[PDB]
RNA sequence: UCAACCUCAUCUG
């Protein structure tokens, strides 16, 4: 739903880098090119980055219940 | 209480055995409204 | 323990209520258990 | 009969990473200190999350955990802080916890990305090593996030919020030469970086007399902690876990005296 | 390499990443257990579930 | 100091 803190396998935060990667590919850059400038190395790490599924945006569409 | 709106989110207080019905909406379908009493997480 | 007689019904047992226990919804209503629709039936008939 | 001399090279050090080098040591004592690394070497997180006004589409135990996530400057307090179950005084207090608060509404039309920044400690040393920053979460227009935190010293045992380290790599042995690990094929191998071994040679000769030592370390820190007191503190950490069962082992011998 | 002794494995292991997925079936909604508990009114046996 | 029965369908080894 969005991006988790921390990498399951390991630990490193990868929280902060979800907005950063997308910046990067909007930019040009590969997949892989963008997660290397990122600075994921083990590919537990890239996992995290490569597969995640932002759910949040969609659910930001539906309007809160209290405004 | 005091129930929500279901659309147009406007607070609205409804007495007991009083019809289930927003002023100035009319929409049917109302919430309770979050507790004041407040509950410990765990971050864990 | 069993003469020739006996088979044919002129006297039908009707079971105790532990046979058939009355079915209570919230105090709102009793449903009766099909033993006792189809004993009232038999009364009825026997009635009539 | 009594315990070797180790030696330390340091080959990197860099705000993120310490890779040395322990030499003249046994294979239980590298792992015990990379095990120590990982789980026991204490560290400040987000344990207890109030909540006062959640209206984000994630629920309130999702917010907490990754509250609880995310890193907490570390570096000097920690050492300072009290346990809260050593604590005196009831709950939390200045000396066992540390205070954050999050007060955030999404009045703007533009979607309002809460992130660490936001949280704001009651002491300056804890900070959520900002000084981009960790989304705890996206707020619409008409939605507001309002929480009180209390961060308290644990270590990585009682929960993984607490790890102090990313990644700790452990290597001995990079040319297998004392065979504990046995190649089907050694070609088909890729070499480790940090192998000696000339690129014909897949594998070291074996050695019969040999023992495991020079190990090497790469340990990642979190942020939290620097990864030079990540180790310095597992080590004191160890001794002292080491100390507290020499004197209990005492008072029970002289208990059986 | 061992996590418990540091001791490398001898037999090298198939290590990847695999997608799995949670099933709706979890212990807490599973286990149950009884004693001396509600009876059916027919039977005055144990009650079924 | 404490709650119905039927029926059907869906899943479990
Ligand atoms: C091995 O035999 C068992 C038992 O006989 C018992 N069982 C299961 N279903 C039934 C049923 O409908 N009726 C009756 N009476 N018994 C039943 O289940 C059988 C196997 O079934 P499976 O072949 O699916 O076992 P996987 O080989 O599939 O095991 P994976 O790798 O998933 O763990
Ligand atoms: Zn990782
Ligand atoms: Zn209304
Ligand atoms: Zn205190």
């Amino acid at each position: 739903m969005i991006i988790p803190v921390r990498c399951f396998t390991c630990g490193k935060i990868v929280g902060n880098k979800w907005e950063a990667y997308l910046g990067l590919l909007q930019a040009e850059y590969t997949e892989g090119d963008a997660l290397d400038a990122l600075g994921l190395k083990r590919y537990c790490c890239r996992r995290m980055l490569l597969a995640h599924v932002d759910l949040i945006e969609k659910l930001l569409n539906y309007a809160p219940l209290e405004k | 209480m005091i129930y929500i709106c279901g659309e147009c989110h406007t607070e609205n207080e409804i007495k007991s055995r009083d019809p289930i019905r927003c002023r100035e909406c009319g929409y049917r379908i109302m919430y309770k409204k979050r507790t004041k009493r407040l509950v410990v997480f765990d971050a864990r | 323990y069993a003469r020739p007689e006996w088979m044919i019904v002129t006297v039908l047992p009707v079971p105790p209520l532990s046979v058939r226990p009355a079915v209570v919804m919230q105090g709102s209503a009793r449903n009766q258990d099909d033993l006792t629709h189809k004993l009232a039936d038999i009364v009825k008939i026997n009635n009539q | 009969p009594y315990a070797n001399q180790p030696t330390v090279r340091i080959t990197e050090l860099t705000d993120e990473n310490v890779k040395f080098i322990i030499e003249n040591t046994d294979l239980a004592v590298a792992n015990s200190i990379r095990r120590v690394f990982i789980a026991e070497v204490p560290i400040i997180a987000i344990d207890w999350v109030q909540i006062d006004a959640n209206s984000s589409v994630l629920h309130d135990e999702f917010i907490a955990h990754r509250l609880g996530l995310i890193p907490l400057t570390s570096d000097d307090i920690v050492d300072k802080l009290q346990y809260s179950r050593d604590c005196t005084c009831e709950e939390f207090c200045p000396e066992c916890s540390v205070e954050f608060t999050l007060d955030v509404r999404c009045n703007e039309d533009q979607t309002r990305h809460v992130t660490s920044r936001d949280l704001i400690s009651n002491s300056p040393r804890v900070i959520p090593v900002t000084s981009d920053d960790i989304l705890i979460v996206k707020l619409r227009k008409g939605q507001e996030l309002r929480l009180r935190a209390y961060a308290k010293k644990g270590f990585g045992k009682e929960h993984a919020k607490w790890n102090p380290t990313a990644g700790v790599a452990f290597e001995y042995d990079p040319d297998n030469a004392l065979r504990h690990t046995v190649y089907p094929k050694p070609e088909e191998w890729p070499k480790s970086e940090y192998s000696e071994l000339d690129e014909d040679e897949s594998q070291a000769p074996y050695d019969p007399n040999g023992k495991p030592e020079r190990f090497y370390y790469n340990v990642e820190s979190c942020g939290s902690l620097r990864p030079e007191t990540i180790v310095l503190s597992a080590l004191s950490g160890l001794k002292k876990k080491l100390s507290d069962l020499q004197t209990q082992l005492s008072h029970e011998i002289q208990s059986d005296v | 390499y061992n996590g418990f002794t540091g001791r490398k494995i001898t037999s090298q292991i198939f290590i990847g990443p695999t997608y799995y997925q949670r099933l709706k079936h979890m212990v807490d909604d599973k286990i149950h257990s009884r004693a001396r508990g509600p009876i059916q009114i027919l039977n005055r046996q144990p009650m079924e579930g």
